[PDB]
């Protein structure tokens, strides 16, 4: 009742084991992140690198955070605002790309870089 | 005597049997409830994603979710049919956070949907054939789907999902009790738009409700929800204010999915088990790029533990056998399904576990949906 | 000691219901069951409709088996008849039992008994399942049967069956019939159709009719035969005092009836309320709206509602339906709807006035409520 | 007044016995793991051969064995097709017999009684797909059990089948289960398969046995034949200060399924088929194959189970005798096929034809006979002994 609402959860500041996570990349269609991270994970900002790719950098936060990560030359510092519930989303407007993208488990460097 | 083990064990038995008589002079003295909570009707091409927000009352147990929708085929000539999901896809996903904003089932619209007719012990909310001549039978269309809609034609589909926090109607283990002020409850439904509902031909049809020659022209006109929130009502009351099953409400049981990739004809395609949960079930999609096949593509699926050894490596046909027993009939091509709700697939009760799809078969962009029901208990 | 006789009658109950479950488990563990006919009459309805059958007089009675067959025959010169959705299940109009102290229990309609049945198998009573099968089960003896049409100048056969309950199920004898005795005689009355009750013309009143259509003004039935088989535990268990019996069981009433309710008005409540002391076990409500029966399209919601307005299944048709489909794997006919409170009866005293609630959108002349109540009830105390 | 009670139960038991041997079954079921694993495949040309013996590996409590079967049948015929018979791939195994690690038989009964009861545990025709109004697309996808329902002349049908030999009677209750551990005696699974000459019935022949009917049988023949025998077995046998800790009334009581065929029949006379006395009769079946034809109940006036006190106990038109089936596995048997469920008071004698299974036929043609089919319980043997040294 009463809506519209939004409601929304994050691991952003808490960390209970420091990590890093690497690798991905694609051309002209949609790329999907999907975690499984009961074992081994953590929720986190992320660091968005476009080298040689200088199309649009893309960042998906999942249902309970709609972040649209904004892009455009070289790469910075970055914090997602994540769902607890896993999720990943990520597009490349440019064709023919290497993503590297920086999946940090520990809240991060809030600006941007060249 | 008996010592450290036996006083732990005791202390397990004395908390068990708490339980148990806790839940059942709450089923005894209590009061059912089932209310509407919110109704909306939309065109999801203005709107597809909403937050229901939950009446804080009692013991929640689940939502049951009603769906409907009218599509219209506009293409000049050509038709759509329902894929093997259908209005299943009506629903893309739901989230479900407590009062304390703990998230228990987060999963697809059709993973929900084949765990609700696995529950059910048939396909959910079906009508069975029967030769009686007494006119029963599918009068109500409570979950039904044009076969096709024709270009200029809208349709009605009607669809219902089951979100459940308590595991069933006499085990609350996974219930909510909507007796702490301050801490409400959210529902968040993500709806099918025409972007997801319609599949051209030779696109993958995983989360399309219709595909065909006629998709491009096919839209949603709208889609309608009525969300019923369940109650157990009327409490029994006792010296310490409520009776209630302390330790079946401080235990969850969600629903969640994800993909995996990397298989490769004749090799053992194995998906270890997130250790810690308790998995009662697991259903396993073979999406094999946007092929969905009648077991033609395996060579045999398992369940297997640290140690090479299998406790059911099975044939495909033999493998649907046991899923028959369950819910008298096969689910859809390419879906699997397991149950382990008697014994729970537990890692660190017997080292990792995983299972097993060793294909005959692999297109591109091959693939594995995993969809599991699980608790994640005390530890 | 004080003696709060309230809390002691309680008590006084608490171990009844004890003494009562321990002697039910006994009996079932020790008797043997019996089902044997007990009568068959072939006769043509337009001599003679009602039978008063007489069931033998033999340890615990649980229920009869009544099977009804029927030869139809359109004699119109061009039109046919269809069934209509109750079809074979009218073929018995009324069914009443008395018990050797000649105290009514179930007092209904056929199709309301039929109903019932089919509510307590999960699945429409006696019928067979389509499956996949290559294995040739299926539809192979035609237990309960009846054509869908009967063509101008063809004659179809008619296959029924009801079992009117004394117990309530094999395993729970509360309302089952006690004979270590003397007792009168039961009189299970059938009151079978006849013309005029089971050809319904176009446009006429569908309900207690098995065809309708152009050509019923000339369809006869040429015979209907029944044979009623009676259910019963035979070597009673016997102890120290006598036999074994449950008392509890055996002095309570396990009963259907059904009434019907008139008043409707779109877009109101229309409410019918429980009527008191009864512990009811179901609710049927069929709505004759005036002769036409809908899939829902005439009603806004249909609810259980309590002595404070408060709803605990306030829901709209469908969702309504959906509840059934998990009772009894499919959907009553048209304008059936049912609700199911077995494990938790309908008791007022137990928590103030209770009603069945039915909003309608559409109310057609001549629209009414039929209810059918399947209950225990019995005795009930108090004092200061 | 009937007989026997149940205070012949406790008369019969030791409940320190029973007692003693349920809590070692919840323990063995507690702290036993469920397997089930495939033990042997095999395919042939049953020109060749059509009997095959298959050895179950010996490991913890044996339940059952899961028994997949495939074919390819070819009808060579040049203009005439073949229909299936009503039992059709349910022949496909004529019969089975399973002998325990001591020699000792437990079932020994035809493929299609085998079925039939699996049915019957089921509640519904077994592994069968229902079909309801889902517009998902649930249904018969994977051809669980599947047949052809004509082979046309010059066409090669693809038939798959199923069928469960029960050791254990089911997955709660391990009465007539096997203790199978590792200690090398085997264990002996017969096979018989429906082989050229008993899967296809010329037009007029007796199609009792066979899969398929028509006038081009006598050229239709089989291309090849494939099994595969899955074990399911409890693993992790508990070992106490006694050693091995084991349900003994379970393993020393045998649930065997067994037919038999009885003849002399006579229009309007009451034909009695006497059950034995020691067994403990869960279930019968009574095939009226009334010389080679097969009706839905038309050529009987009654069937029943008789006593020795009471009369009948339930003496039934055969059509109310269908509506009790009815109830047990939520359709009918095919025709001819009669069923009777005594599972929660078996049929137990004391005296030899204490009790007997009645069919009053109305019509009687030449070479008419039932074919009974039996579910029961019966005792072997049990001791507490076992060494090893290394």
């Amino acid at each position: 009742n009463p809506n519209q609402m939004t409601v929304t959860p994050v691991y952003n500041g808490c960390d209970s084991g420091e990590g890093p996570q690497s690798v991905r990349g694609y051309f002209d269609a949609v790329a999907g992140e999907n975690v499984k991270y009961d074992l081994t994970y953590l929720a986190d900002t992320q660091g968005f690198t476009g080298v040689q790719c200088i199309y649009i950098d893309n960042a998906e936060n999942d249902g309970a955070f709609e972040i649209d990560v904004e892009e455009t030359g070289q790469r910075i510092k970055c914090p997602a605002g994540k769902q607890g519930y896993f999720p990943l989303l990520v597009p490349g407007r440019a064709k023919f790309v290497a993503r590297h993208l920086g999946s940090g488990k520990k809240s991060v460097p809030l600006f941007f870089l060249n | 005597q008996l010592t450290p083990a036996q006083q732990a064990a005791l202390r397990n038995q004395q908390a068990m049997a708490a339980n148990l008589q806790a839940r059942q002079i709450v089923l005894q003295q209590s009061y059912p409830v089932i209310q509407q909570v919110e109704t909306q009707t939309f065109d999801p091409a203005n709107r597809s994603v909403f937050d229901v927000t939950p009446a804080n009352v009692g013991i929640v147990k689940g939502f049951l979710v009603k769906v409907t929708a009218a599509i219209t085929n506009n293409h000049a000539t050509e038709a759509v049919a329902l894929t093997d999901f259908g209005p299943a896809n009506l629903v893309q996903r739901v989230i479900y956070y407590d009062p304390d904003n703990q998230r228990h089932t987060e999963t697809s619209g059709w993973h929900l949907h084949f765990v609700n007719t696995a529950k059910q012990g048939a396909p959910f909310l079906s009508s069975m054939v029967t030769d009686s001549p007494i006119k029963y039978g599918d009068v109500m269309n409570v979950i039904d789907a044009p076969a096709t809609i024709a270009a200029g034609a809208t349709g009605e589909l009607t669809m219902y999902y089951w979100v459940p926090l308590a595991y069933s109607e006499t085990d609350l283990t996974g219930a909510v009790l909507a007796n702490v002020p301050q801490s409400k409850q959210r529902l968040k439904l993500e709806f099918a738009n025409n972007n997801t509902a319609f599949a051209a031909v030779g696109a993958n049809p995983l989360e399309a409700i219709y595909q065909g020659a006629g998709a491009a022209d096919c839209e949603f006109e709208e889609i309608s929800y009525t969300v019923y929130q369940s109650y157990l009502d009327q409490l029994p009351v006792g010296q310490n204010g409520y009776i209630l099953p302390l330790i079946d409400l401080s235990t969850l049981y969600n629903l969640e999915n994800s993909a995996q990739a990397g298989l490769t004809p004749n090799v053992d395609f194995v998906v270890q088990y997130a250790n810690l949960y308790r998995y009662l079930s697991t259903i396993a999609v073979f999406d094999n790029g946007g092929s969905f096949n009648a077991g033609t593509d395996i060579n045999y699926l398992s369940q297997r533990t640290a140690n090479f050894s299998d406790t059911r490596k099975l044939d495909p046909k033999t493998w649907a056998a046991q899923t028959r027993r369950r819910i008298a009939t096969d689910f859809p091509k390419g879906v699997y399904y397991c149950d382990n709700r008697d014994k729970p697939i537990y890692t660190l009760q017997y080292g990792n576990v995983g299972f097993v799809v060793n294909p005959k078969t692999v297109n591109q962009n091959a693939r594995l949906l995993m969809g599991y029901e699980y608790f994640t208990s005390r530890t």
